[PDB]
DNA sequence: TCAGATATATCCATCCGAT
DNA sequence: ATCGGATGTATATATCTGACACGTGCCTGGAGACTAGGGAGTAATCCCCTTGGCGGTTAAAACGCGGGGGACAGCGCGTACGTGCGTTTAAGCGGTGCTAGAGCTGTCTACGACCAATTGAGCGGCCTCGGCACCGGGATTCTCGAT
DNA sequence: ATCGAGAATCCCGGTGCCGAGGCCGCTCAATTGGTCGTAGACAGCTCTAGCACCGCTTAAACGCACGTACGCGCTGTCCCCCGCGTTTTAACCGCCAAGGGGATTACTCCCTAGTCTCCAGGCACGT
């Protein structure tokens, strides 16, 4: 198999149809969707680490949706790309303003 | 008896609600409601379920967030209850309107 | 058809003592989908900006440069590089 | 009259999770008419989108279109 | 080379409209870039409407839906109306 | 026999054969039929329309003959319609509306 | 001897400004801020004149927007003059952090 | 130092053009500031696409994509 | 097929109301 | 500051249970080989478009100085708004049954891709005078210290 | 609750100027007329989940007193932004030379689509 060719995880066939059937152009390469897998490899694997570090912080081992949104929202970079998007089930960080505080 | 000072029980219920991830908002009025909207563009139409659900954590989500800009709005001012002059300027920068 | 037993193997690399549920896999394949639709239409719409045909290595390393911030492109582009060469490689 | 659904304790639930002390009496019907153009302007696409394709009913992948189409992505549906 | 542009047409229908106005070129440029960016962004929703339905065409209909969906109210039921009846010229032929 | 163009045909004015071929050529779909290019060339007339008529109307009320991107950028923020599809787009060289707060006015 | 009010002038300007489509920024300055900033990233370049218009088209115009929003959040605020916190929280609150 | 170019008299040019009366001292360094970050968002964007061309000089269409990017769609150039 | 939600006793950090 | 009682907070113990990860079957998608030809890499040339500098010019930037009016701190009041308590309401929840319509299957024909002539509409080069900016003068209307 | 000197602004008319519009010559992309493979239009069958109803239960919504704190108006202080004069200087305009690179054109070659042939691992399914 080509994945294991380049010794990652994610198909090289799966992205490859979906490349060529989604009509974004007329031809496509080689290499790309490799380096399409690896990024995503890169994305995945980060996002997952974070979550089950913030689910362990909670003393669980298993990971819920809350600890995705704390995850996502506690990383400055990571909230920088999916600023604009709700996540179901989610929740909210605690934040209360220093000015209500008596 | 023992008669709680104003605003610490207001203080409260923050540290409640946002560690909870409960919808707040009931199911039947909320359907009836979308059933309600969506006759007047077609008559005689059937709703998923799941669409129901997603659409209720989208709103939610979104009065959430208005709140929240009101809030800081609010705090602006030297005042600590919301007005609707604040909710009208929210909605006017943020480009609603 | 989605990615389920990838992101539970890659999370068995990571993490081998956790589990998850079925709305975090739906999170996940619907995040990818997203990140997945976005790089490729970035790319699409870049081909044709320098009325080329193909859609090549450089197209889409410009294009993950493109979206992604400052610190993570770099990791990004280095981990895609050692991957495309360890292809190439063999 | 099913707007008058949302009583003032769901409205209030809600501004505590906003984190908010003190609310006016003025506020519940400002609240009311946002949610209410809100609806309206998502339940616009959602049917056009389900009318397109020749059906009866709103599946949720037209609502997450609906949504998608106004840049606020939802994440849990497909 | 050659460079294509929406000029001509533009003019035609400035003269269509009110005879006796005139133009500056920086308003022409104004014109060919709204006319092609409201090209593309039709033109994807369409691809995009005929994508989500397992489709291999493009055909009028999802036109006029992807019309539906962005001219804002009241200025997309004039635009559907004037699309009904300048195809039907056509297929009378 | 005599060739007759297409948008004679259906008596609009923005050509049809080149909003085919940039249909074919713009990657969008594997196949295009034959009834939405007029569809779309009829579409963009009327809209090219619509916004000439305010123009003209803006141009004239201060009595000048040509267009400037002034006249456009008055034309467009008038129209609320217009100003909602055009919402979150910069016109260069067209300045702003006039608009000055009512308390800051001299009592 | 005759001097104007202190806040007359200042309607004037907004009158005559307001009717104006000029520039309002120096043409050099900018050229050379701009060929600063892009020094830091690839050295050697060689800008476009048409280029430095649209980048100054676009920025004025961005400045024009945020103050004002800065003026209304203000004039929330039963004021009249702009401090800093009315820049910040308009920043804030369109979402650009 | 270049940035101290923006002159005093243009920032308040800018300020009366947007309709404000009266402004305080300290606005002229924020006003410095954000300008710098919003130049430097724009000029990244643009020089990955004209480096990507093996270009080396900046065309003006290059920036009209780089303000398309955060949807600012800036007319008439192209 | 057992990790985790839930009933039960309890539980420690905080606040009014004078003092 | 200071304590006492009294509410609501974490922690452990036990007890179901229902998603959960673990085997299983088989076929539809994933590799592997050979070919072509068309798109893409490379060499060579120009011409124009950017860069860089020089010197004169004055519009605009910079500095300084009253002075009035806006920002801000403190005082006081009364009313909208929190909070407990009794009471009613309708939302959940769990069953049950009926059926419109989502979804999958099998054809064939009208419909668009594609190819070989065929030609007229659209682009580039070259006039050219008429609307439009500028300026100068007079006539007009708002303004502020005076009433 | 008015007025006049004065300062800013509208209006008429004269002047030069440059590009908006018009005219013509030359192409290649649109048009006709054919063929040919197939996408979906159409008809038909199935089984499900969407809707409706009912009985029961209880958490929650609501009306009501009641004490209060803070929103808001008011008064008063004081300092700092504006208006105006005075004094530089660097933007700006017009001019010049120079050289480098962004398009062009030609040429050749090699990389992916296409076609066929073979083979397992990953999607439902069961516990």
């Amino acid at each position: 198999t080509r994945s294991s060719r380049a010794g990652l995880q994610f198909p090289v066939g799966r992205v490859h149809r979906l490349l060529r059937k989604g009509n974004y152009a007329e031809r496509v390469g080689a290499g790309a969707p490799v380096y399409l897998a690896a990024v995503l490899e890169y994305l995945t694997a980060e996002i997952l680490e974070l979550a089950g570090n913030a689910a362990r912080d909670n003393k669980k081992t298993r990971i819920i949706p809350r600890h995705l949104q704390l995850a996502i929202r506690n990383d400055e970079e990571l909230n920088k790309l999916l600023g604009k998007v709700t996540i179901a089930q989610g929740g909210v960080l605690p934040n209360i303003q220093a000015v209500l505080l008596p | 008896p023992h008669r709680y000072r104003p605003g610490t029980v207001a203080l409260r219920e923050i540290r409640r609600y946002q560690k909870s991830t409960e919808l707040l908002i009931r199911k039947l009025p909320f359907q009836r409601l979308v059933r309600e909207i969506a006759q007047d563009f077609k008559t005689d139409l059937r709703f998923q379920s799941s669409a129901v659900m997603a659409l209720q954590e989208a709103s939610e989500a979104y009065l959430v967030g208005l709140f929240e800009d009101t809030n800081l709005a609010a705090i602006h001012a030297k005042r600590v209850t919301i007005m609707p002059k604040d909710i009208q300027l929210a909605r006017r920068i943020r480009g609603e309107r | 058809e989605s990615y389920s037993v990838y992101v539970y193997k890659v999370l068995k690399q990571v993490h081998p003592d956790t589990g998850i549920s079925s709305k975090a896999m739906g999170i996940m394949n619907s995040f990818v989908n997203d990140i997945f639709e976005r790089i490729a239409g970035e790319a699409s719409r870049l081909a044709h900006y320098n009325k080329r045909s193909t859609i090549t290595s450089r197209e889409i390393q410009t294009a993950v440069r493109l979206l992604l911030p400052g610190e993570l492109a770099k990791h990004a582009v280095s981990e895609g590089t050692k991957a495309v060469t360890k292809y190439t490689s063999s | 009259d099913n707007i008058q659904g949302i009583t003032k304790p769901a409205i209030r639930r809600l501004a505590r999770r906003g984190g908010v002390k003190r609310i006016s009496g003025l506020i519940y019907e400002e609240t009311r008419g946002v949610l209410k153009v809100f609806l309206e302007n998502v339940i616009r696409d959602a049917v056009t989108y389900t009318e397109h394709a020749k059906r009866k009913t709103v599946t949720a992948m037209d609502v997450v279109y609906a949504l998608k189409r106004q840049g606020r992505t939802l994440y849990g549906f497909g």
